[PDB]
């Protein structure tokens, strides 16, 4: 009927990975190619990926256990998850009043339109913007919204991983913390885990219509130009 | 060859 | 005494090739990721290096015979070349009063230091100036100007070209047309073509020290990232 | 392989 310290450190550790990785201000957004509104968001859109993979990176490596793991499943889990990842964090700057993410700034509020004209198409984005905006509902704690994106990286069940019983025991640690944190401080929480773990299969679907559109956008040497080498690597089809 | 990936990963 | 029907056609064709891939508005240079003042100056200027590639092959793509080549000498001619006519194109925009690069405003008007901050040296940047002041006091009519770069794309002594006899024989039919252009139209030119050849000279010196300084940039992941898919393929050491 | 150069050199 309550957290051990064990747990407790663990929240901790994963609230401040993510507030040394989540910057508030986006001042750091006026460095990036600026925003044109064909494909005109493209260059803009593929620097904000590109600079949030960085950040999703220092968020893995600050996770209990996965800096333990080999180089290559750490590699397999970041490849595998990134966009996921940057799908659950970017629910931080989404607004239902506005139906887009603020980023502070009109240039800085992406809305549907813009990111059709980043090469996607609504079959991605209509089910994005209707996952935003039931994550938006569920009202997470920030303890839940940081635990979610470390259960959702350290997930078995992705290609390439080879160590499936090390992650799986991190997971599940981390599953349980997540369960007994929604037990004991969130009232009316009693439905919300099993929301949670819904989502992360709808990211999984967000992520496989990511890729196939990603894949055609890849295969056109003049829009792949305008990418970055780390989403190039990131998202690309290389394997270890 | 994740040459990037490599570089970040490590302190 | 006079220059032929065929001649003035190569010059015709050579210039507004160079009006077609050479916008003097420098309105393009806002879609850059904007200039910081570490390596802080390095994403804006690997844009626009690689902004300029892309109008260097379109020049090339225009000269005449140069289409005509095998794709692979094509591409062998542009990677070894590719700097050195950014560097010759480049003269349009330096000015000897501010001995600097002016593109229309502070923000795109580039000094020394400029360049130390994107991860060069003044071993290279002292006789990059020093090639520019020269250039510019030799004060070439554009004709001659759109022929030296011309003739410098053409250059038979470069890695990977296998026909070296074709590539030559445009060479020396763009050489012939420079002087004679310079004899019939370009009063006192009389020293003008030794001096434009040697500026060929310096441009292998001046190439080699950037490849020298490019490798170690290149060689280290935090600033390879910075770089453009463009640049990669166009300064890397990948060889069909 | 000069996957961009190919594009860009072609019509
Ligand atoms: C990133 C973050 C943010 C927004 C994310 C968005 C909105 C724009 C479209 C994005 C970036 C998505 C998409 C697809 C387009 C880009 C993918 C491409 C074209 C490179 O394949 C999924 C997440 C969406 C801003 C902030 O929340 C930080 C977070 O970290
Ligand atoms: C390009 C053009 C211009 C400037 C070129 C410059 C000034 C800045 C430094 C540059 C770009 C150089 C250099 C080295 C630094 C960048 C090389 C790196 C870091 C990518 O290896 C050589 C030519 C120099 C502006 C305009 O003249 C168009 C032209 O087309």
């Amino acid at each position: 009927h309550m957290l051990s310290d064990e747990q407790m450190q663990i929240i901790n550790s994963l609230v401040e990975a993510h507030h040394k990785t989540y910057d508030d201000s986006y001042s750091d957004f006026v460095r990036f190619r600026p925003p044109v509104r064909r494909l005109s968001m493209l260059p803009h859109l593929a620097d904000l990926v590109s600079y949030s993979i960085q950040k999703v990176i220092g968020f893995a490596k600050m996770i209990p256990g996965f800096r333990d793991l080999t180089a290559e499943d750490q590699i397999a889990l970041l490849k595998s998850s990134a966009i996921e990842i940057i799908m659950l964090r970017s629910n931080q700057s989404f607004s239902l009043e506005d139906m887009s993410w603020s980023c502070g700034g009109p240039d800085f509020k992406y809305c549907i339109n813009d990111v059709t004209k980043a090469g996607h198409t609504l079959e991605l984005l209509e089910p994005l913007v209707k996952f935003q905006v039931g994550l938006k509902k569920l009202k997470l704690h920030e303890e839940e919204h940081v635990l979610l994106m470390a259960i959702c990286l350290l997930s078995p069940d992705r290609p390439g991983v080879q160590d499936h019983v090390r992650i799986e025991a991190l997971q599940d640690r981390l599953c349980d913390v997540l369960q007994a944190y929604i037990r004991i401080q969130h009232p009316g929480g009693r439905l919300l885990y099993a929301k949670m773990i819904q989502k992360l299969a709808d990211l999984r679907s967000l992520n496989e219509e990511h890729s196939k559109q990603y894949r055609s956008l890849s295969f056109q040497p003049e829009h792949s130009m305008q990418l970055t080498p780390l989403v190039l690597e990131v998202f690309g089809s290389e394997v270890s | 060859r994740h040459k990037i990936l490599h570089r970040l990963l490590q302190e």
